[PDB]
């Protein structure tokens, strides 16, 4: 007996499940589909108080 | 007849913005001489007789010095802002009432609102051109305070307003034919105080221009011939809210010489806090504007609505 095996699930998986140039190229299947935010620098402002200044 | 009526519409308008000029150029001496004495000083007495020509020889002054104008390309839009400054500063004076009709300007409460609106677009721009931090903090923070303030402003107008029945300014003279009505509003008048000190940014709530903190907030980057021009406007600003306040509380009688003497008074009022009080924080300002007199002038609404209902109800 013939039963689903693993070539028969990677028919599927791609990004289209007949991948074609570009959607074969770039992949993104975070599988939970809630990535994280990764956070950034948020630079600050910058102030040369004084001297010049009462 | 019909042009006799434009004509000196046009006169009155021409004549009373030469006034309001060299008023407010000239009032800058009275800051000078009466915060002069405030402190131990005795203020300027030295050029002309009594220091009396120290306005035009300022003006002189910087029309003469140059303009530094800032970073190459910048030159119209900084030349702007002090132009469309200035301009609001005068012409909120013509809704401004009178017996003698100027005009027939209706709305005239709103078109107060609509003017002290506007000064947020000019003082923003002006930091904008300027592109110094400094001046962005400045511009900033004074936005900040103009923009908070008006919500109180607003609601503090409504409750003269029904106090009176229209939104025609002239009828504060009818109202007040009897009493006046700063004795009847007592607490009001001290929030409208400080609502028109916050308008003009002078101090305790000096954040826009200031010192000490900000070198000059927005005014730093200024040259002389601008420099001029937002001094005059601040000045006849603080002039325009001393003439509401003296028409609102106390009397709008126009065509009397007290109402003069008034007007004069008031604006001493605004030095004589100029030289008192010190300056204070962003947060307890907005503190001061949001959770303390927004209540306090909802209230009034809520009172007086009710009042008038009354009043209603008797006749
Ligand atoms: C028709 C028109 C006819 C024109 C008539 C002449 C008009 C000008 C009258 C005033 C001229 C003053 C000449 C004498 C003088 O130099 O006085 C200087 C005076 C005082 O300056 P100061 O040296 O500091 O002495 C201070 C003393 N406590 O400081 C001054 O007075 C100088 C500033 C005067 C401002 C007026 C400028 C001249 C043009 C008139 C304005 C338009």
């Amino acid at each position: 007996k013939w039963y689903p095996d693993p070539e028969f699930m990677k028919q599927f998986s791609g990004p289209v499940m007949y991948p074609d140039e570009v959607t074969s190229l770039w992949t993104v299947p975070p599988w939970n589909s809630k990535v994280t935010p990764v956070e950034k620098s948020v630079r600050n402002l910058t102030l040369n108080f004084g001297p010049q200044h009462p | 007849m019909f042009y006799m009526e434009f004509i000196l519409s046009l006169i009155g308008s021409l004549l009373l913005i030469i006034c309001v000029l060299v008023s407010v150029a000239f009032l800058t001496l009275l800051e000078r001489k009466v915060l002069g004495y405030i402190q131990i000083r005795k203020g300027p007495n030295k050029v002309g007789l009594m220091g009396i020509p120290q306005p035009f020889c300022d003006a002189i002054k910087l029309f003469t010095k140059e303009q530094t104008y800032p970073l190459l390309s910048n030159y119209l839009s900084y030349y702007i802002s002090p132009i469309f400054s200035l301009f609001l500063s005068l012409f909120v004076w013509m809704c401004m009432p009178f017996f003698v009709k100027l005009y027939s300007f209706n709305l005239g409460g709103l078109f107060f609102l609509c003017c002290t609106s506007l000064g947020v677009y000019t003082v923003m721009v002006a930091g904008w051109s300027s592109n110094s931090n400094y001046a962005l903090l400045g511009g900033l923070r004074a936005v900040a305070q103009t923009i908070s303030y008006e919500v109180s402003l607003a609601l503090i107008l409504l409750s003269f307003i029904f106090l009176i029945g229209s939104y025609n300014m002239i009828y504060f003279f009818f109202y007040q034919v009897y009493m006046w009505f700063l004795i009847i509003l007592f607490p009001m008048a001290l929030v409208w105080v400080s609502i028109s000190l916050a308008e003009t940014n002078r101090t305790p709530f000096d954040f826009a221009e200031g010192e000490s903190e900000l070198v000059s907030g927005f005014n730093v980057e200024y040259s002389s011939g601008g420099f001029a021009l937002i001094f005059m406007a601040e000045y006849a600003s603080i002039l325009f809210m001393s003439m509401l306040f003296c028409v609102i509380f106390l009397g709008c009688d126009v065509f009397n010489l007290l109402f003069y003497m008034k007007l004069t008074f008031i604006s001493f009022v605004f030095i004589w806090v100029r030289g008192t009080l010190p300056r204070f924080r962003y947060d307890k300002l907005m503190y001061l504007a949001w959770k303390c007199f927004l209540s306090f002038s909802l209230n009034y609404l809520l009172f007086f609505i009710g009042f008038k209902i009354l009043l209603f109800s008797l006749l």
